[PDB]
RNA sequence: ACCUCGAUGUCGACUCAUCUCAUCCUCGAGCUGAAGCAGGUUCGAAGGGUUCGGCUGUUCGCCGAUUAAAGAGAUACGUG
RNA sequence: UACUAAGUGGAAAAGGAUGUGAAAGUGCUAAAACAGCAAGGAUGUUGGCUUAGAAGCAGCCAUCGUUUAAAGAGUGCGUAA
């Protein structure tokens, strides 16, 4: 159970305050908010450069929230002290990705390219025209950007023509 | 790294040999020279890569379960333990074991014989 | 098991006390071809090779009348190639597997019951 | 679960409203109909229901009528 | 997507979840993603 | 199908059944057995369907024994027919199965596969499968 | 053989169309044994639309001729 | 007093789902055990029906021994092998 795990606390600027319905984690990269449910399924304490938030009650969703919130505390601390990073694989013969300012343009199977804006804090870079690297603060916003990009046209399952998460797979079958 | 099985002469099987980074003939002649004493018997050596590939390779002893037939005094091929591949003699079994000993993980003759018995079970006989 | 812990601690304590001339060399990512090579050279010797529990080994060496409670403790995947019987051929095999290793370190041990670190053990273990 | 469903003598525009959509347009008829759901069809039914002055704010237009300031009535 | 009355592992990795009170089997491969279990 | 050579009566009534233990208490010759949780007037069509399903999921390495038979006769009534004029056409043979009868016994295949076969037969049945063991 | 024979007007059509959406389309995506240009399934979807005639008399049933679409049914097998 | 996240009560059935609280045995374990985490994942391994390239998994067979705590002709993914 991840719920009890010695998550390290960063003394540079990261500090965690746990409200009766929320957690705020402040650090070099803005601040991360963990919106707790109205009830408290965890006992919230922060030891000197450590954190092990056990479950103060056992229930259907109490333990599930305990685990998910310890995991999100880990993610929040590490992404507020250094930030996270997602990757999109715009794979295709004529599929080309580029960044201007803080806007990402994609050339998919259409001859009319698409463009999309990225939420602030999440900075986007293109090292290869088939690669997009989004280094941000919280994984929630970068994943929100990724899911708003993907759900329009998924990559072809035979040979990659689209945006790959790098955590999603496809299956090849008949047809050339 | 790529694993191959050549004969005493021809090195046709697999383009894995060409992946070591050398002209085919320039190393085929070396293999024929170092495997001259083993001509006519297949040997499954292991390849090791090099820039010019002057000499980087390892001689892995002729494979039991096709070497087993040599001790069994025939050349019958089989894929199932149900069919019996002749009868294996003890002297040539021990010769195979000590000859396969360097190929084996162990350096003891008893373990070599045990491994030979284990792998020879494929063709339909254990070492006896 | 807890009983397994106690039994292993006892046996390892006895083997490290009687045979104080040992080498608990450890390779994280203990490999199969490396074990192959070391036991090929080792065969004709009583020594073996294994990946052992760090807690039982550390408590045993604590009770084995030998130096070290953290020098025989947590470090990645703890492998052991204890020096048993003659530690001469055993140390030849240990040096051979260190050569086969990308990076193998002298964790703890004495050659012939005398203090011998990486600068001095391998001088005679060669 | 609890949406709000209505169908008058009109047909073709059967009104189905979610809880969040109710907060966007109208809220007085909610409690109006909820209270009138406990009123038998009689002469003063729709006359009894007007005594339930439904408001979305703390004030009311009848403050000049000497209202009794209390709670949970 | 689909419609059934029971969901079981279909492919090699076909995890069983309870999504919107509907028991489903979803595979890492998009093929084996049923509903209404 | 399970067609009797003859019957004690041409059209026995839809006779009422009483009793929670009568007929084939356990599996006489098999290892596992299917019990129906619906004591009623059953037909041999579903019996044969369950048997062929069990054989399909077992191949032939597992052995199947039936132990009941549709002795009496029961009717199903079509449309555009006025009630009366005697008992209706005896559409099918029928067994009056009381609760506690072993009709199907399976053997010679692993126990989990036997349970799966009984579940299969139950899904080819209006009744719910129950797993029973041998007591001889 | 029941509310209905000291009656309860029905076949079909024209018109009026409405409605539930187990969808034809549009709108939307998934799954796709979807190579692309287009999409097979699925559901969401009543919100709208969702053929003319010769011929059995007639929409419908044969045939000719139409769009993305020329709907699964009830309204006393709608209507008087 | 719980139980719920469905408004079940105030629709189910053939059946499925770690649903949950609770109940019931369970080994490790506070010397940190199991699954992510360090991992080896080898050898005969090219063994054969056999293919310039199926020989370690298009597919099949003996799938067993050896180094060993441990490695399966590989559980699988994957290379034309």
């Amino acid at each position: 159970k991840i719920g009890n795990r010695t998550i390290t606390l960063d003394p540079a600027k990261v500090n965690l305050n746990f409200q009766k319905d929320h957690i705020a984690v402040k650090g070099p990269l803005g601040q991360i908010e963990l919106k707790l449910p109205p009830n408290l399924p965890l006992k919230f304490e922060l030891k000197d450069n450590n954190l092990q938030i056990t479950r103060n009650n056992e229930l259907k969703q109490s333990k599930i929230f305990h685990g998910t919130y310890n995991a999100l505390i880990t993610n929040a601390i590490i992404g507020v002290t250094q930030g996270f990073e997602k990757k999109l694989r715009l794979v295709g013969v004529g599929y080309r990705a580029n960044v201007e300012g803080e806007t990402l343009n994609l050339q998919l199977g259409y001859s009319h390219p698409i463009k999309e804006k990225i939420p602030k804090g999440l900075t986007v870079k293109v090292e290869k025209n088939t690669e997009i690297t989004i280094s941000g603060i919280s994984k929630e916003l970068v994943g929100q950007f990724a899911t708003e990009v993907r759900k329009w046209r998924k990559p072809e399952p035979y040979k990659g023509k689209g945006v790959l998460y790098f955590d999603e797979v496809i299956v090849r079958k008949a047809g050339k | 790294i790529a694993k191959i099985n050549l004969l005493g002469g021809q090195a046709k099987p697999g383009p894995a040999l060409a992946s070591v980074g050398i002209n085919m003939g320039e190393f085929t002649k070396q293999f024929n020279e170092k495997t001259k004493d083993k001509q006519g018997e297949m040997i499954p050596c292991v390849i090791t890569a090099y820039n010019d590939k002057s000499f980087d390779f390892i001689l892995k002893t002729t494979p039991v379960s096709i070497l087993l037939k040599q001790a069994a005094k025939l050349e019958k091929g089989a894929k199932n333990a149900k069919t019996i591949v002749g009868k294996i003699t003890m002297a040539k079994a021990k010769e195979i074991a000590q000859y396969k000993l360097v190929d084996l993980n162990a350096n003891t003759v008893e373990a070599a014989l045990k491994m030979v018995l284990g792998t020879a079970k494929q063709m339909g006989i254990e070492v006896i | 098991a807890k009983k397994d812990k106690a039994q292993q601690v006892a046996d390892v304590s006895h083997l490290l006390s009687t045979s104080a001339g040992f080498v608990i060399f450890d390779y994280t990512s203990m490999s199969a071809i490396e074990a192959t090579s070391i036991r090929k050279k080792l065969f004709k010797n009583g020594s073996k090779i294994k990946v052992i529990k760090n807690n039982i080994l550390r408590r045993a060496l604590k009770a084995g009348k030998f130096e070290g409670i953290d020098e025989t403790a947590i470090k990645g995947k703890l492998a052991v190639a204890v020096g048993v019987n003659e530690i001469v051929e055993t140390l030849k095999a240990v040096d051979g597997v260190v050569k086969a290793k990308e990076a193998m370190n002298f964790v703890c041990g004495y050659f012939d019951n005398r203090a011998f670190n990486s600068a001095d053990l391998e001088k005679i273990a060669k | 679960n609890e949406f709000w469903y209505h169908h008058s003598q009109y047909i073709g525009g059967i009104k189905k409203v979610s809880g969040r959509d109710m907060l966007k347009k109208q809220s007085d008829k909610l409690v109006y109909n909820a209270v009138k759901g406990m009123l038998p069809d009689n002469r003063l039914s729709r006359r009894w229901i007007t005594k339930v002055h439904v408001f979305k704010g703390d004030k009311h237009n009848m403050e000049a009528q000497k209202p009794t300031t209390l709670n949970w009535s | 997507m689909k419609v059934r009355a029971s969901v079981k592992p279909i492919c090699k990795d076909c995890k069983i979840i309870k999504r919107h009170q509907i028991v489903r089997v979803i595979c890492k491969t998009q093929k084996h993603k049923q509903r209404q279990g | 199908m399970l067609q009797p050579k003859r019957t004690k009566y041409r059209k026995p009534h839809n006779v009422s059944y009483e009793g929670k233990a009568k007929g084939n208490s356990y599996v006489a010759f098999g290892e596992y057995g299917l019990v129906a949780t619906k004591g009623n007037w059953i037909d041999a069509r579903a019996i044969e369907s369950a048997r062929i399903a069990i054989s399909k999921c077992l191949g032939k390495t597992g052995k199947m024994w039936i132990r009941i038979f549709p002795h009496m006769s029961k009717t199903k009534k079509p449309l555009e027919v006025r009630m009366g004029s005697g008992k209706g056409n005896p559409e099918f043979w029928v067994a009056v199965v009381k609760q506690g009868t072993v009709m199907f016994e399976v053997a010679n295949i692993p126990e989990s596969q036997m349970i799966k076969a009984l579940t299969r037969a139950g899904h080819k049945l209006p009744v719910t499968w129950k797993i029973l063991k041998r007591e001889e």
